[PDB]
DNA sequence: ATCAATATCCACCTGCAGATTCTACCAAAAGTGTATTTGGAAACTGCTCCATCAAAAGGCATGTTCAGCTGAACCAGCTGAACATGCCTTTTGATGAGCAGTTTCCAAATACACTTTTGGTAGAATCTGCAGGTGGATATTGAT
DNA sequence: ATCAATATCCACCTGCAGATTCTACCAAAAGTGTATTTGGAAACTGCTCAATCAAAAGGCATGTTCAGCTGGTTCAGCTGAACATGCCTTTTGATGGAGCAGTTTCCAAATACACTTTTGGTAGAATCTGCAGGTGGATATTGAT
């Protein structure tokens, strides 16, 4: 009866899908490459993130590390069209609390 | 028909350029490849037992690695107009990228 | 996205991670991205030098 | 008779590897020189591998110590946990 | 008159002082259309430093880039370069 | 003497390679390195201003850079029976490195 | 007046300096290249050892955990000396108090 | 130490990074952990590859 | 082969730019003592892993045969090093604001204790796309 | 161009390993409130950056030579892809049955935290000496008649 409890972002990345192709599915190989996926992105941005705040003596990540962060790693287009979804985000965030 | 039939030389070797390269299974059979990790494993601690899994994480990894490495050595030998490669390409690559030995 | 393109293009409706290799690779800035990451079960792009090929001067020649 | 096992990377399977790779026709001494490049990636990977392996006190390779090893090595892998 | 120095940009960077680094690494024997792809090789490798360097440089609300900037932005690129603080 | 001195092709540049190698100065003059900085920098951020160190750091990395491009070249060079490198060369060496650009 | 401090790692490369080469002295420069090269490796040993900690579940860095990143940072004799003397201090330590 | 062992053999009393960048490049397992290291005011080994070089016939050929 | 040219090594000399040594003093490190984790020993279980058997079976070891490849002599021509020159860039020293770097302080930002939901997830119960199969239309290849 | 032999690609079918959906439920999210800390807008100040002109030092754009490097041609080997054959290492598939991964308890060891008391590391003022530079003389490497 003994059972534990692995989670992951399948679930979410299966909503993306279903919102981009609703008349596709995903094996669950793929599905395992994109968990990956996000966990090393993850931990590359927050890595730098807390780099930059220790090289300027801040003890606080704030969405401003975490925009300037993405600027460094990601290049060009790819950077510019995610800030803008980041900064809609986080002024619809903001205002309907 | 009397003789066999007879492909040029090259022709095959192009025909199993395309068919691999359109499919994606693992080339090198599993078995050997456990032998091998087995072995190696065991010369640096003792009876140590392994996940098939991992097995097939290091083929994967294994075959990505050499497949780049011949890209690059191909690459190598393109450059002094040959078509044949040759050891002392792939030690040119290797030596490039850094991963000495 | 791109893995719904490339799978519309060999008819088939379901992803599986040579979908994701091909849509890596064909884009720059992905392969920029990515330029040192191996997906399983994914092979390479299909690409031959084009010096390695034999001449197009394989027909009639009399 | 086994042949030190090394040579159960056999020769088709480095043609057919080389033949992924856009290699057209192949020297007859690559073998030797690719096995033993194939041991040395090898060897560094599970040495690392198996210093995570030790570290926890465990008797069973898992696979996320071969994916952090190859982390390491700046070789990252998708595809197995992590 | 037309200077410009040059071309008041990298070719400034004058072919001789590229034969001295070749020289550096060893080479003995140079073409002549080697000179301009160095240049634009090195404007590359220079973009993409000095763009992440200004970008460490604008997180803090300064007007100075400092070394410490550089000596990060090079650090990512896996150049990493001691001598200079970090 | 009558006709002047004259050392054959390759002797000089032999010489200027010890000579380099043995010492550590920099090679190229800070001034225009300056000026190059200085318009990057002003096409992605204006007005802005750089500490003399900086540039120094700048022109440590981008000799060591160039430096060791130049090594690998020169073997790619060697690689194909030459002794003059080429631009395909540098093509290639960087794009084995991944340096693509 | 007004005066700040930075800490270095200069004075105690200047002893073991003295310790192995007595009739030697060294320069400001090559002071800072090692000084920069101490932090350099503090921090790859740190984060590797924070990442080591992080995939065992466990809250403690120990001495054990230092060994292992040792071992997997450093290639062979250089470690296996690194880790006898790593292991003598600690033995001296331990003893003692 | 490998520094102080250069520096003797150049019979200068004093470390300089000259020195250091010797050392390092010297022992093979301290460039492995260093191969991606770039060290200020340290140029490199002398080394020139044995080819390009001219031939030993450099003498009396009559 | 040996002689001049020129580059470079090596012995010797001097004053100064960092190298080295000597104060105060304060942020930093050790000591008590306590509060608070926390990681290893012990006890269990079920998942996963390891040594065997057997029936193919696709793949591997070996042996021919020849068409394309790899080098090795040879030579035109080109293209890039050596060197001189004048000239042009670069260097280096004349004794104002801007900005990096602190110090205050508090309004905003956010960690922490506890309760209330609730969305995510293991496992059972359906779906179905696509891996196999079969058959026939071209598409390459290759000799003539 | 024109004709035989296999290889690749389309069309049509079918059942199942994997995909998707439906439950139950329990470890996270949100709310609320309260305790704690922090980032950023003002007050200062002392190092550093911005760039001109004059005088001088050193290097570069250019233009003249000419040695030897590239690169195309041709040719004598040679060796590595095609393909036949026979046998044999591997696939698959099944079964057992040991051992280890992972849970759950728990408590003796270990360590964070709030003070208090020493102390050595570091800014800054006095000495110093190794080495940059400079002078001069002896050997080494190029290269020609």
């Amino acid at each position: 009866r003994k059972r534990s409890r692995k989670e992951s972002y399948s679930i979410y990345v299966y909503k993306v899908l279903k919102q981009v192709h609703p008349d596709t599915g995903i094996s669950s190989k793929a599905m395992g490459i994109m968990n990956s996926f996000v966990n090393d992105i993850f931990e590359r941005i927050a890595g730098e993130a807390s780099r930059l705040a220790h090289y300027n003596k801040r003890s606080t990540i704030t969405s401003r590390e975490i925009q300037t962060a993405v600027r460094l790693l990601l290049p060009g287009e790819l950077a510019k069209h995610a800030v803008s979804e980041g900064t809609k985000a986080v002024t619809k965030y903001t205002s309907a609390k | 028909v009397k003789k066999p039939h007879r492909y040029r030389p090259g022709t095959v070797a192009l025909r199993e350029i395309r068919r691999y390269q359109k499919s994606t299974e693992l080339l090198i059979r599993k078995l050997p490849f456990q032998r091998l990790v087995r072995e190696i494993a065991q010369d640096f601690k003792t009876d140590l037992r392994f996940q098939s899994s991992a097995v097939m994480a290091l083929q994967e990894a294994c075959e990505a690695y050499l497949v780049g490495l011949f890209e690059d050595t191909n690459l190598c030998a393109i450059h002094a107009k040959r078509v044949t490669i040759m050891p002392k390409d792939i030690q040119l690559a290797r030596r490039i990228r850094g991963e000495r030995a | 996205e791109l893995a719904g393109n490339a799978a519309r293009d060999n008819k088939k409706t379901r992803i599986i991670p040579r979908h994701l290799q091909l849509a890596i690779r064909n884009d720059e800035e992905l392969n920029k991205l990515l330029g040192r990451v191996t997906i399983a079960q994914g092979g390479v792009l299909p690409n031959i030098q084009a010096v390695l090929l034999p001449k197009k001067t394989e027909s009639h020649h009399k | 008779v086994l042949r030190d096992n090394i040579q159960g990377i056999t020769k088709p399977a480095i043609r057919r590897l080389a033949r992924r790779g856009g290699v057209k026709r192949i020297s007859g001494l690559i073998y030797e020189e690719t096995r033993g490049v194939l041991k040395v990636f090898l060897e560094n990977v599970i040495r690392d591998a198996v210093t995570y392996t030790e570290h926890a006190k465990r008797k069973t390779v898992t696979a996320m110590d071969v994916v952090y090893a190859l982390k390491r090595q700046g070789r990252t892998l998708y595809g197995f946990g992590g």
